[PDB]
């Protein structure tokens, strides 16, 4: 999506909901917008939905949204400080309504809905305004329903939409319904009836961590605290095969971590987990704003399948060396053509990956 | 945003914040009390008048003894005058404190209103008068309209609508704290969640966006030591700690400066302090280059030669 | 708990209290064992100084090879270091004082050779660096000359070649129980006793052999059970202040206990409280 | 032994120097590259805003 | 024979060492200076586009 | 109770049960579930063909969208059905999906009372309703009445 | 189950003189047993003290478990 651990982590298909936990003023919004990269890089159909709305996050994103190349890609109405606790409940009702010219299109439908608290909340000065006894927070605690009805949508690609679109002139065929997430709470709270109940209808849940971009390492986010179920069944052959180590080193480097726990406590395996663990560790990064290649999925299988485990450690080497490798990519770039035309596990390919680090060698 | 309760020096921070106010004002702007000390009014009006300063400035003045219609009502004057100069000046320009009285007022009213006052008592929707007045607010093709504000922390409530709802509004969060009160800084104040949102490592560079990010790191470098340290002394740490808390009683210390203002609430005036220098020092400590001048030094610093200045000196 | 956590945590305190009073008491009997056996080595080396006096009067009148110890290049020097922790700080305080002699050799600008004994020392000298062309470490608490040897001719080569002028020697000490001597030498000095080398050895004592080879070997071991001695003590005022440490650390956690019973008596007046507030709330 | 460590001499600094060469070859080469890309990209973005 | 060889590898090895030395660097200035043109062709589309 | 996380051959070891409740045990082998996903219950109609002996049990399903009511019926008809297994003397041994379903689901029914319900709202006699359950299954005069005992995990409490 | 922390308003109160009288030292010695076990691991080598009363506890310790469905005598 952006990050090679985007797909790394947790890969998906179309159907799906994945929580995200998020972060105040971390960017978890503006994280939340380093997101989209690769969608409007995707200019496949997805949606997004806003309540409450601030008319500088307005502009400045619309600035972003040239800036964004398609910013066609995808449509999102748009709703202000004013929208009503009704039609803040309502944007969620809304997207279905031509959101079927996808799903029922069979296209995929896709959506994102966030600040659904302003739903909720929304609910709840109806509520109380409704002088109605809610659930806690002065809401009803229709969310279970309200995100029944509201969280039942997401419909991957099925044939059995055989009525979808053209009913079905077929249009037999495969509503694709893929239902955008948003996860955030101060602290994250999740005892929030809501981010229980809630919590529990997540096809994933994503924690992020404040803690990276926090002591600032851009991408933030909290691993393994981030659970999603999809998973990287949609990682492709290779990605399928040379996804595994990671949930290693959050293992491995914390585990290395453990070791500081006792002052001057290391071992020279455990240092070489703090190699792969710290020092893989060390490997890698997520912007501000990143992109991510998936051609770069090979980019990944390097540091194992090329030396580059070994090969230019020195995190010198390894932003800079390595960014010398994608000069051997500027020198030798040829086959990734058929290579992200490919994305899948084939040795024939791991040979021109080793004579690739050979090219690492001269790319240093 | 510039959150605290009173007595934090929300104003008393806010005075310095009047000094370098002033020192960049060169504006047509005005101002006026709420909810404040009476004789505040009198003489610091009397500044106004001592400055001839009411000029652009007509002033309402709100007391601690006003009536929360009076609290609130002072607001839609506000409307209409604003709705005259930022349009009229295209400049407008304003600063104000302690809304947390009337946001407050907005709660007690709710079940005094008979409404149902909102969960745990504030005005029940007034989320919508918040993001309604936030929303009514812009600096316009009407007029720009510089500004910024105060409310008093619920006791530093963070939860409480007013920080928590309020984190919303800002562009810039801001806090008067105990904190460097705790650490004696002559800013008494804590900053060290504030985002300022105009800062990009494009525009900061990495001068301003690096030291940043070190800044992200050393605070959880030393920061992180409190806890060992703590458990068993810092004797267990590898010296490089002692390299952070090194600069972190340093360089922290640097950071607490000599601000002209000073004078009134710290007898002394400081100084006015520029940024380029901040890069270079930023490098000193950075590169630890003095590492001689005391954490003291540092403490209150001038600027770097200042506290370097001192660094001979002291 | 606290909530969840304040006792949870505070109750980790106590375990944190109870662990480093157990410690207190470990290295309390370690103290005592520690001083009491540090006690032993002295005999035999009196002996050898005494004697060597006695006779050194009358015998003294033949020749001294070492009264320069080694000749002049190097002023050498010895590090002793930790295998075990605990104890207390002469890595600062012997670590430092050493630093600082190195500094007045450097003062002096004469070469300086250094050996580590012990694993810490070797791993300060190793990391504050230095000359140590032996280097020795963590034989735990038993001071054995024989143990000494591999060290004891590895550096009487240079000293007995004359390489290293005086030389310098720490060894940390319990100076009282309570007070810990660290304790550094201008090794390779000429010991230079001449006590009973006042008076003619009056007993004339037929002497099998010439003296001066009994001065080499046998003044290794006058000073070696010296060093025996003087590591015991270092182990002395090791465990000693290994005790003491670990009785601190057993104290420090009260506070936090303190703190937590605000969270957990706090915020447990607290929790009465929200009781209170949706006890109301539900309860309209 | 002077047979060998000659040939290893000479053979070495030889293949250093060409090796040197090489970097230089891929060194203005994608950095050229580099610049080249510099121009397009300009010529894309003149374009684009003219379209605004 | 035997210092003479000692000498010589260790020699050509050298050479070869600063040799590639040097080579990075430069090749890491083409870069620099491939990197500030790029910078350049970059302010031009800037200009370019937006009087346009 | 059924604790366990994944790779089960549950429905591998159902076939079992097919090989056992169905064959290797006589008596009438039923089962019904609720909450699932969508092609995913219709490939649990794969895995219904899998085990092909789908015929033990008829098939009766909640796809969780279902209301709280909807979502919390379908047991005591169940009893209407074992009111012949059991009863049928075929002992009557359903496979039983899901309690966090069934938790939660008389969470949110004693909420929807507004009721003082059970703590934290639940169904206050959601348990007395397990009195009636266990009171349901036994091996039975009738036919031993049987229930597979896997629960969806009330969170896993 | 708590030893001890299991506090009865009666108890011996109602015990004969074997079991008033000759029953009488047991929780404290528990508590013994128990804190003589204490120490043991962390700070080592309890002498035939806590051995001889740790253990003494640890082996009485071990006549005490009474399993369900066994009445005493
Ligand atoms: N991956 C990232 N790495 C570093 N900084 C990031 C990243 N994503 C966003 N940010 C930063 O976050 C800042 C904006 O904060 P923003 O309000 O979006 O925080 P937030 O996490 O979104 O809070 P919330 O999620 O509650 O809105 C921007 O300055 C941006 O640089
Ligand atoms: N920059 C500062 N220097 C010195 N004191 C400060 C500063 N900022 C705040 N204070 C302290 O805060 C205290 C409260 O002053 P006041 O402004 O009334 O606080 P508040 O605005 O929170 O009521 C003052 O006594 C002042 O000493």
């Amino acid at each position: 999506t952006g990050y090679k651990a985007v797909d790394s982590m947790i890969p998906i298909g179309r159907g799906q909901r994945e929580l995200i936990i998020g972060d105040r003023q971390t960017g978890k919004t503006a994280l939340a917008i380093d997101a989209i990269i690769n969608q409007r890089d995707s200019g496949i159909k997805a949606i997004y939905v806003a309540i409450g709305q601030k008319a500088s996050t307005i502009s400045n994103v619309v600035r972003k949204l040239e800036e964004h190349g398609a910013l066609a890609n995808t449509i999102v109405v748009v709703a202000t400080a004013s929208e009503s606790a009704a039609l803040q409940y309502l944007a969620p009702y809304a997207g279905a309504a031509m959101g079927e010219y996808f799903r029922d299109r069979g296209e995929d439908a896709l959506i994102i809905y966030d600040d659904l608290s302003k739903q909720a909340v929304a609910y709840r000065q109806i509520s109380l305004l409704l002088r109605r006894p809610p659930g806690r927070e002065a809401f009803p605690g229709d969310v279970f329903y309200l995100h029944s009805r509201l969280l039942e949508r997401a419909a991957r690609v099925n044939a059995e939409y055989v009525e979808a679109f053209t009913k079905g002139e077929v249009k037999g065929k495969t509503g694709s319904l893929t239902a955008l997430p948003i996860i955030e709470t101060q602290a994250g709270d999740v005892s929030a009836f809501v981010p229980t109940n809630v919590i529990s209808i997540t096809d994933g849940q994503i924690f992020l961590e404040t803690n990276l971009f926090n002591a600032g390492i851009r991408p933030a986010v909290n691993p393994g605290i981030s659970v999603s179920r999809v998973g990287g069944a949609a990682q492709t052959k290779i990605m399928k095969k040379l996804s595994g180590g990671i949930r290693t080193a959050l293992a491995q480097y914390r585990e290395l971590a453990a070791f500081s726990q006792f002052a001057s406590d290391l071992d020279d395996a455990t240092r070489n987990q703090l190699d792969h663990g710290q020092k893989v560790t060390e490997l890698l990064k997520q912007k501000q704003y990143a992109p991510m290649s998936v051609a770069q999925q090979s980019l990944v299988l390097f540091a194992a399948e090329r030396g580059y485990l070994a090969d230019v450690e020195l995190s010198k080497i390894g932003s800079f060396e390595a960014a010398l490798l994608a000069y051997v990519d500027r020198d030798h770039a040829p086959l990734m053509q058929e290579i992200n035309q490919t994305g899948g596990y084939n040795d024939e390919i791991e040979g021109k990956l080793k004579g690739i680090l050979d090219s690492f060698k001269a790319t240093q | 945003g510039l959150f605290g309760g009173a007595g934090v020096g929300k104003t008393v921070n806010m005075m310095e914040l009047i000094r370098n106010i002033a020192i960049e004002h060169s504006g047509y702007s005005v101002f006026a009390g709420v909810g404040e000390r009476t004789r505040e009014g009198n003489d610091f009006y009397h500044e106004m008048t001592d400055s001839n300063v009411i000029d652009k400035v007509s002033l309402v003045y709100g007391q601690m003894n006003e009536p929360p219609g009076n609290r609130l009502r002072v607001a839609l004057t506000g409307l209409t005058m604003a709705e005259k100069f930022r349009d009229e000046g295209r400049d407008v320009l304003l600063f104000v404190d302690n809304i947390y009285r009337y946001t407050l007022a907005g709660t007690e009213v709710s079940a005094l209103l008979g409404r149902m006052p909102s969960a745990v008592g504030y005005q029940p929707t007034l989320a919508e008068e918040m993001g309604v007045l936030q929303e009514r607010i812009t600096s316009t093709k009407t007029g720009s309209i510089t500004s910024v504000q105060a409310v008093y922390v619920p006791a530093d409530d963070l939860t409480d609508p007013s920080p928590a709802t309020t984190f919303a509004h800002l562009d810039a969060t801001v806090v008067l704290s105990r904190q460097i009160a705790s650490l004696g800084i002559y800013p008494a104040v804590d900053p060290l969640d504030s985002t300022s949102r105009q800062l990009d490592p494009l525009v900061v560079g990495q001068e301003h966006y690096d030291t940043a990010r070190g800044v992200q790191s050393i605070l959880q470098r030393y920061q992180e030591l409190k806890d060992i340290i703590a458990i068993l002394g810092m004797d267990e740490l590898s010296e490089e700690d002692k390299l952070v808390v090194a600069r972190a009683r340093k360089i922290q210390r640097f950071l607490s400066q000599p601000f002209f203002v000073a004078e009134v609430f710290t007898g002394s005036p400081g100084k006015y302090v520029s940024l380029k220098d901040t890069i270079r020092g930023f490098k000193g400590i950075m590169e630890g280059e003095y590492d001689h001048l005391p954490e003291q030094a540092f403490y209150m610093v001038g600027s770097i030669e200042e506290a370097v200045e001192k660094a001979k000196k002291l | 708990a606290g909530a969840k956590d304040i006792r949870s945590k505070i109750a980790s305190v106590q375990n944190t209290q109870k662990i480093t009073k157990a410690m207190e008491m470990v290295a309390a009997s370690k103290m005592r064992k520690s001083q009491d056996r540090m006690a032993a080595s002295r005999p035999y080396a009196e002996t050898m100084r005494k004697v060597i006096g006695h006779l050194a009067h009358g015998n003294l009148e033949y020749k001294h090879p070492y009264l320069e110890d080694r000749d002049v290049k190097r002023v050498g020097y010895l590090v002793v270091s930790t295998d075990r922790g605990l104890a207390g700080g002469l890595n600062i305080n012997l670590f430092k004082k050493l630093l600082a002699e190195m500094k007045t050799w450097t003062d002096k600008g004469v070469q300086a050779d250094l050996a580590m004994i012990g694993s810490k020392g070797v791993s300060f000298f190793n990391s504050v660096g230095g000359n140590v062309v032996a280097q020795v470490t963590g034989m735990g608490d038993n001071p054995s000359l024989s143990e000494l040897i591999g060290p004891v001719k590895v550096m009487l080569q240079a000293y007995d070649e004359g390489r290293l002028d005086k030389l310098y020697i720490v060894s940390n000490k319990f100076i009282n129980t309570m007070s810990q001597v660290p304790t550094i030498s201008q090794l390779l000095p000429l010991p230079a006793s001449d006590d009973d080398d006042l008076k003619h050895k009056s007993w004339d004592y037929l002497y099998e052999p010439d003296p001066k080879a009994l001065l080499d070997t046998l003044l290794r071991r006058y000073v070696e059970s010296q060093v025996y001695q003087g590591v015991v003590e270092n182990l002395a005022s090791e465990q000693a202040a290994r005790m003491v440490a670990m009785k601190a650390a057993t104290d420090n956690g009260g506070s936090l206990i303190k703190e937590l019973q605000l969270v957990y008596n706090k915020a447990r007046q607290a929790s009465i409280t929200q009781e209170l507030t949706e006890i109301v709330s539900g309860a309209a | 032994l002077d047979l060998a460590k000659a040939s290893a001499t000479d053979q070495l600094k030889k293949a250093k120097a060409e090796a040197q060469v090489i970097i230089e070859q891929a060194n203005k080469r994608r950095s050229q590259i580099l610049d080249e890309a510099k121009a397009e990209a300009e010529q894309e973005r003149t374009k684009i805003v003219a379209q605004a």
